[PDB]
């Protein structure tokens, strides 16, 4: 039933490959769809190879057999995407969608740039804290902020959401919140933000003292 | 020829929701509409079809029995409701229309409509700032309800080097946001930076100055 | 040999009275169906498509109609629906192949290609291989109708819209159905 990669990742300049597999798929039918965060999809490779008005020759297709693969010919820093297959499977009269792939383009490794956020005196006021920490436009994804608390090391009461790859050099930015009681918040003193990442020599703490 | 779609819903759990998808184009004309659902940070999901010209509809297996895919072509507007509605039916719904010269496919997709299926209450959010070579300051956006959040920095004087996070479904039932930006230090001093919130479900509107 | 008029003819008899051909004594290729990409499914049942290349058979029967896209789940043994039960029923024991293409060019007509039908009313389900063409005025109701077709008294061939512009589960889907004994 039309199963890809979760995540393909393709270096500048170089060609793009997802695959998408399935059981007996159409001699003629395979169709590929763009989807950016926040938008519909937007049909880019329909009939295994052919391409509608206005879609650039870039994207190519290709079938053999139970499995079909996109082609995106010389990738460049507008193609990160969501890419979903689909075909009209004459044999079950439904419309069947691929399990989606993440397209993350390649880059020279950028090093976070880290900040601290002390709660406001106002957010104190309502009884319950946040301290935010912000790691700001780093390659690659991957990275480790793990909280220290007048050097203990914190667990479970932290929230990552990271931003989609940037449009223009391709890198994201990670935000992690510590989010604890105000009655708990003066039980502690210096509140710590150890961020581990490729490219940084060692791990870099940003700190503040409660008051 | 363009489809538009209905306004984001927030339908309690169990209840049911009509999804109306309406053609720009006066008339549907010939053509079929399919529709398509997303869950949040999952794949796409075709539900069922239907052809406004012949009055015949069809729906998929998973879905078939519980999804009620019908038309009125006095409006040439299709209509999606799906009735017992559950905790996983959050989704981005969409209706595209059906291709003819592609042996299987969608060609025009609409903006696509966003139910959320929480027993949850509405709720504005309260802004929070964050103060601080460069320099980064944000306001951070906490606890509100629904999703739809829209912030802008100095009223949109300021959007080069902003990032607003995505949403984080705390354990609360309710959301939480934040928006950084990055500045020089040296204008630090004398540039006012001010976020605007905009949560139009509730009719929220927020502004607070950030400074050190 | 004969399969040249056979998939490249002009026009196809409806699913109500479908067609079927004597293939015997030919040399005959199976792997020219396969390389053609000319087609949009090949499901080939108990026999290999592979192996059908070299092999001797006695007799093949290759049946051609025309039904829609949401139909052709249909032409499968152990099937249901309008097709599979009052038009075009196969064998659970089928040894064969089922080639279907999409003919929306050919098929579908703008105004409206009213000349393909369907049968949708019938007392009793088909047979495997069963072809039936009457006419007879479907009687459902209490009221027997002999002739008349009034209410409770349909004519049982309703025919096909075929409009191109619409979806491809709404298009006309041309299918041959290859046989083998």
């Amino acid at each position: 039933e039309l199963t890809q990669p979760p995540s393909v990742s393709v270096a500048p300049g170089k060609t793009a490959r997802i695959t998408c597999g399935g059981n007996n798929i159409g001699r003629k039918s395979v169709h590929w769809y763009q989807q950016k965060p926040g938008q519909a999809p937007v049909l880019v490779v329909y009939d295994d190879s052919d391409r509608p008005s206005g879609i650039p020759e870039r994207f190519s297709g290709s079938n053999s057999g139970n499995t079909a693969t996109l082609t995106i010919s010389r990738v460049e820093a507008g193609d990160e995407a969501d890419y979903y297959c689909q075909v009209y499977d004459l044999w079950s009269s439904d419309y069947v969608f691929g399990t989606g792939t993440k397209v993350e383009i390649k880059r020279t490794v950028a090093a976070p740039s880290v900040f601290i956020f002390p709660p406001s005196d106002e957010q104190l006021k309502s009884g319950t804290a946040s301290v935010v920490c912000l790691l700001n436009n780093f390659y690659p994804r991957e990275a480790k902020v793990q909280w220290k608390v007048d050097n203990a090391l914190q667990s479970g009461n932290s929230q990552e959401s990271v931003t989609e790859q940037d449009s223009k050099d391709s890198t994201y930015s990670l935000s992690s919140t510590l989010t604890l009681s105000k009655a708990d918040y003066e039980k502690h003193k210096v509140y710590a933000c150890e961020v581990t990442h490729q490219g940084l020599s060692s791990p870099v703490t940003k700190s503040f003292n409660r008051g | 020829v363009q489809l538009q779609q209905s306004g984001a819903e927030v339908k309690k759990p169990g209840s049911s929701v009509k999804v109306s998808c309406k053609a720009s184009g006066g008339t549907f004309g010939n053509w079929s509409i399919s529709w398509v659902r997303q869950a949040p940070g999952q794949g796409l999901e075709w539900m069922g079809g239907i052809a406004p010209g012949r009055g015949e509809a069809t729906y998929a297996q998973k879905f078939q029995g519980r999804v009620t895919i019908t038309t009125d072509e006095s409006t040439s507007t299709a209509y999606m409701e799906l009735s017992s509605l559950r905790s996983e039916d959050t989704a981005v719904y969409y209706c595209a229309r059906e291709t003819w010269y592609t042996s299987g496919g969608m060609d025009v997709w609409g903006q696509g409509t966003t139910v959320t299926v929480s027993s949850a209450s509405t709720k504005g959010p309260s802004v929070f700032p964050l103060a601080p070579g460069t320099a980064a300051l944000g306001c951070l956006v906490k606890d509100y309800f629904p999703e739809p959040v829209t912030v802008s920095w100095n009223s949109g004087a300021l959007t080069s080097g902003v990032h607003t996070f995505p949403a984080v479904l705390q354990s609360s039932g309710l959301y939480s946001l934040s928006s950084v930006v990055t500045v020089p230090s040296s204008s630090l001093g004398t540039q006012t930076y001010i976020c605007n919130v905009n949560h139009k479900p509730s009719n929220t509107k927020v502004d607070k100055k950030v400074e050190p | 040999c004969p399969f040249g008029e056979v998939f490249n003819a002009t026009r196809f008899a409806s699913v109500y009275a479908w067609n079927r051909k004597r293939i015997s004594n030919c040399v005959a290729d199976y792997s020219v169906l396969y390389n053609s990409a000319s087609f949009s499914t090949f499901k080939c049942y108990g026999v290999s498509p592979t192996k059908l290349n070299d092999l001797c058979f006695t007799n093949v029967y290759a049946d051609s109609f025309v039904i829609r896209g949401d139909e052709v789940r249909q032409i499968a043994p152990g099937q249901t629906g309008k097709i599979a039960d009052y038009n075009y029923k196969l064998p659970d024991d089928f040894t064969g192949c089922v080639i279907a293409w999409n003919s929306n060019n050919l098929d579908s007509k703008v105004g409206g290609n009213y000349n393909y039908l369907y049968r949708l009313f019938r007392k009793s389900n088909l047979k495997p291989f069963e072809r039936d063409i009457s006419t007879e005025i479907y009687q459902a109701g209490s009221t027997p109708c002999n002739g008349v077709e009034g209410f409770n008294c349909y004519f049982p061939l309703q025919s096909y819209g075929f409009q191109p512009t619409y979806g491809v589960g709404y298009q006309p889907y041309r299918v041959v159905v290859l046989s083998f004994e």
